[PDB]
RNA sequence: CCUUCUCAAACAUGUUUGGUAGUGAGUGAUACUCGAGUUAACUUGAAAUUGCCUUAAA
């Protein structure tokens, strides 16, 4: 059965998150545009939240860098809309605890303006890069004796060769050298690696676990925010401890 | 801009107009300025924001120094920031208006319009008894939601954006000059989508007709540099129009990121 | 409801109909219980409330 | 029970000042009493090394957790800085399961096992619950163990860490030791030598093989995040340009040199040429 | 007597004519789903009708739902008698502006305004208005 | 049974500019520009009978 109260909260707030991306995509076709008499804001903004938590709003400099982005939950009774979901979904990010690497840059603000409430973004360093390819690295392998590829850990530097030789890719550490300086390849890379699949920092259901539900969800409610407004600075968290819980 | 015998003369007889001999006593002495515009004033796009205009004489006071004598007083209404509420009080404002006698009755956020009047009538009864309505810039965007659509159906009721934050903080000095710009230069009026504006000049009791000459001949002035505006009528409620102006030449007028965005997101 | 020895809220009804009182009966003193920070609780009354 | 009591009535405070005022077993007493001899410790802890550099390599799942993983890494590192800097490794065998390390601790060798750093799968149809009960055990022998270590060679422990080391490499120099001639000669092999060590290379092994049997390293790994060099070690089949004055050898010249204990000559570890066989030193 | 038709009202924002629709469905099988609308924006009037196959589907649904309190309001339901159809209710969508043709000529134009100008200067002649011009 | 655009840049604490599309129903008079766009103000419990992603999981 399904309650009428749920059916209108879902609705609202299906309606809610279709004006923001209503807004939003206006205001970035005109800042596209460029020659627009009426705009708020002609720039972008990275908000960097820090930990009692530090918020700095600095102007974004253009030029490219990292990111590691996690697919989280998104907000209560909210269906996912088209372009969203689009743009997840070009981003391997369709379902949650999953992450991946970006490259940001001007093309890319917009997008994340889009999906801002559905991920999580961080600056990884370099030692959280490592953990990450050394223990969850996995491709898509399809062997000569084999029709159908499966999935498997990222065990063998002669496949890394015999896959991104032509590159120059010899072995893993040439891949993390690739994600971690930005180089060329580094897109064949990114996507010769499978999205990460991590593991959720509180599971179970009984009176800790839920105690510990409890405690993260009241950080989480903390420190991001559903801004809604169009012009809203991209949240930055510490993906290092982030990764350091769900690693 | 416009013949000063001219508007003196309008003045004196539209005064006049009222001293012939519920609402009915009180609604017909209420002056109005009516601008005629070739094209829509804000364009294809409805705006709630009140265009401010300055003039010489003050107009919020005499409307607090006639106040005593009606059912509904005059009244402010403060609406702040929820992270610069807890910064001022009644006193700091009182500390700084003393000399000039300028009251703020209430100080709110946006908490209390989320909470205490959340229910449509008490919002209503909360909004209604407010005769200066002031807002800082930053929270003004949100209001249209918070107070409502009624509270967008007059211009008393409708807020005024005011600079509040100088350096990029809660700055009082700035907040108090401010509100004592607002309440002694400016005035406000409604930009419509049409082509008539309404302009409430104020009470024949409040002001002489010399002030109402030279206040209306401002604002004359300031619109006329504003747009390229048709024709300018005064007058009183249950009464015709008179014309003050009228020119001719201005109305010859009358006759992908985010795919490639996605490109460099996508692999193939 | 469930209120033993009933003797004991037998009479509220009444008495909030004769006093002209808004009245409800709920299942579960352990519920009303919960509300007021004990086991269990026969009666719970709302006097003041915030605007 | 109480926990569930508070969450069921929906004290939420309350719950969490229950949580707060707990108080867990500990398993000193049952370390102290089942190793009255620090030898008989030193004699068991193979197992529990064994054990800790297994799973701080495992990836975190519902059944194991992050902070059990983080706390195994946290112990395996200070045990390799502590053999690191006391120059103590004596054998050393990289087989194709992992590198076999043997060092004399007190007067006695301990040989224990180190996986690659790989994403080894995690069969299910193991008991985890049996194992985690004997990682606890592990982990409380070898914290004993470490701090008696620590004392009785004049260190603090625990050592702390410097926060920008271990975001740059997370390993055993992310640990200095603070205070307050060794044995020739596989202590003072490749004294004076600073080995450039490759990308390719395995880092971890390579840097503890070397400070155990002490020279620098300059990792090539560690100038992504942002002279002396004598050797570099690679593994790569065709190589660019190389300097005069460094010598270019492989990564098994070291294990090599280490195991023979005598300076093994370089001229037969070269980038393009045959390997001579990898001998077990056992 | 009783038809099928229900009447809904004191419905909330997100309650609209599909919202109704799947939850009724729930109930019962739908002839027809209406809400009242305003003609010049697409924004509820707060009460629609329904229709069921069955008419004891409608008077259990009214009995289940005839003073649910859903998000501060207090749901009315309403069983229509028999006969009284459902008729007239479209479903507007939030009308837009556009400026039309004008075809009447520059001097046309001018010359309108200045007869309405001149009508302005004989009514203030008959009203008694002293005034130039 | 969700919860609302909480601001930007230019110049020298100040001046200019951009940024704000609403619960519904009803009463009403009065003027302006082409069935359209505008125009004093009054009522109301949030009022109402028909304008053709799944560990917020069982």
């Amino acid at each position: 059965f399904v309650r009428a109260e749920s059916i209108v909260a879902k609705t609202l707030a299906t309606s809610r998150e279709k004006e923001r991306i209503k807004r939003v995509s206006i205001l970035e076709d005109k800042k596209a545009k460029n020659e627009t008499q009426h705009i708020a804001s002609g720039k972008d903004f990275i908000l960097k939240i820090t930990e009692g938590l530090i918020r700095e709003k600095t102007t974004y400099d253009g030029k490219p860098a990292l990111l590691f982005i996690v697919r989280v939950r998104g907000p209560l009774a909210v269906n996912i809309p088209n372009k969203a979901f689009k743009i997840l979904s070009l981003l391997r990010l369709v379902e949650t605890n999953t992450g991946v690497f970006v490259k940001l840059t001007k093309n890319v603000y917009p997008l994340l303006k889009v999906i801002a409430p559905y991920v999580v973004i961080g600056k990884p360093s370099l030692s959280s890069i490592r953990s990450l390819i050394q223990k969850r690295g996995r491709i898509i392998y399809k062997g000569e004796n084999e029709a159908e590829p499966h999935e498997i850990v990222l065990n063998d530097n002669n496949i890394v060769e015999e896959q991104l030789g032509d590159h120059g890719i010899i072995c893993v550490e040439d891949i993390i050298h690739e994600i971690a300086t930005m180089g060329e390849s580094f897109s064949v890379c990114n996507f010769f690696l499978q999205p990460f699949k991590l593991n959720r920092e509180v599971s179970g259901f009984g009176s800790l676990n839920r105690l510990r539900k409890i405690k993260q969800r009241e950080a989480e409610s903390r420190t991001r925010q559903f801004s809604n407004a169009a012009t809203a600075p991209v949240i930055e968290v510490d993906i290092d401890s982030l990764l350091a819980k769900l690693n | 801009a416009i013949p000063r015998e001219r508007v003196i003369k309008a003045v004196n007889e539209l005064i006049k107009f009222t001293s012939k001999p519920d609402d009915e006593e009180e609604l017909k002495k209420d002056l109005q300025l009516i601008v005629v515009n070739n094209k829509s004033f804000t364009g294809t796009s409805k705006s709630f924001k009140l265009k401010l205009l300055n003039v010489k004489h003050s107009f919020y006071k005499p409307w607090k120094e006639a106040s005593a004598t009606a059912v509904k007083d005059f009244k402010v209404l403060l609406i702040l920031k929820d992270s610069d509420i807890k910064k001022v009080s009644e006193d700091d404002l009182f500390d700084q208006l003393d000399s000039e006698g300028i009251k703020v009755d209430e100080i709110i956020c946006g908490k209390d319009l989320k909470t205490v009047y959340k229910a449509y009538e008490a919002r209503n009864a909360f909004i209604s008894q407010f005769s200066l309505i002031l807002a800082d810039d930053s929270i003004v965007t949100s209001l249209p939601k918070l107070m409502g659509g009624k509270a967008y159906n007059k211009v008393e009721t409708t807020p005024i954006s005011i600079r509040t934050h100088a350096n990029k903080e809660f700055s009082l000095t700035t907040l108090t000059n401010n509100i004592k710009k607002v309440y002694m230069n400016q005035l406000p009026v409604k930009l419509p989508r049409g082509t008539t504006l309404n302009v409430h000049l104020g009470n024949l009791e409040w002001l002489r007709p010399e002030e109402f000459v030279d206040n209306v001949e401002l604002i004359s002035e300031q619109l006329i540099k504003a747009y390229q505006i048709r024709s300018i009528f005064i007058k009183t409620n249950r009464s015709p129009v008179l014309p003050l102006y009228y020119n001719q030449d201005v109305l010859d007028e009358l006759e992908s990121t985010f795919n490639k965005g996605l490109m460099e997101i996508a692999n193939p | 409801n469930d209120v033993d020895p009933i003797e004991l809220v037998v009479f509220l009804p009444a008495l909030c109909k004769k006093m002209g009182v808004p009245y409800a009966i709920v299942k579960g003193k352990a519920r009303l219980g919960t509300l007021v920070n004990q086991k269990t609780s026969a009666v719970a009354a709302l006097t003041e409330v915030r605007a | 029970r109480k926990l569930t009591r508070a969450l069921g009535r929906g004290e939420v405070s309350s719950a969490k000042r229950l949580e707060e005022n707990r108080d867990s077993y500990t398993l000193d007493h049952i370390i102290k009493e089942r190793y009255p001899s620090f030898p008989d410790a030193i004699r068991d802890i193979d197992d529990a090394l064994n054990m800790l550099f297994l799973f701080s390599n495992l990836p975190s799942t519902n059944q194991v957790s992050s902070k059990i993983i983080n706390d195994a890494q946290k112990i395996c590192n200070q045990w390799l800085a502590y053999v690191a800097k006391e120059r103590l490794v004596r054998k050393v065998f990289v087989s194709i399961k992992g590198v076999y390390y043997q060092a004399n601790i007190k007067g006695e060798e301990v040989r224990w096992l180190v996986p690659f750093k790989f994403p080894e799968n995690i069969p299910s149809d193991v008991d985890f619950r049996i194992m985690l009960t004997f990682l606890e055990f592990y982990s409380t022998l070898l914290h004993f163990v470490l701090y008696k270590l620590y004392t009785d060679s004049g260190l603090i422990y625990p050592p702390k860490l410097d926060l920008k080391k271990d975001k740059i490499i997370s390993g055993l120099s992310s640990y200095i030791l603070e205070s307050r001639k060794y044995d020739s000669p596989v202590a003072s092999l490749f004294s004076a030598f600073v080995f450039y060590v490759s990308r390719e290379v395995p880092i971890d092994i390579l840097e503890f093989l070397i400070l155990s049997c002490g020279g620098n390293v300059i990792s090539e790994a560690a100038m992504d995040q942002i002279s002396k060099v004598t050797h570099q070690i690679v593994d790569r089949p065709v190589l660019k340009n190389k300097v005069a004055g460094r010598t270019y050898i492989q990564p098994q010249w070291i294990f090599d040199c280490i195991n023979k204990g005598e300076l093994v000559p370089a001229n037969k570890y070269l980038p393009g040429e045959a390997l001579p066989p990898h001998l077990s030193p056992w | 007597e009783y038809s099928g038709i229900i009447y809904v009202s004191r419905l909330p924002h997100g309650f609209h004519e599909k919202e109704l629709s799947k939850y009724f469905a729930q109930f019962g099988d739908l002839k027809e789903v209406r809400l009242a609308r305003n003609k010049k924006t697409g924004n509820s009037r707060h009460y629609g009708f329904l229709e069921f196959v069955n008419k004891e589907d409608a008077m259990i649904a009214q009995e289940s739902m005839n003073n649910y309190l859903l998000m501060g309001h207090l749901l009315q339901v309403r069983v229509l008698p028999k006969g009284a159809k459902i008729e007239k209710l479209y479903k507007y969508k939030k009308r837009v502006l556009v400026e039309k043709g004008i075809t009447k000529p520059v001097k046309q134009l001018k010359d309108n305004m200045k007869q309405k100008h001149e009508e302005r200067i004989k009514k203030l002649a008959k009203s008694g208005i002293e005034f130039k011009w």
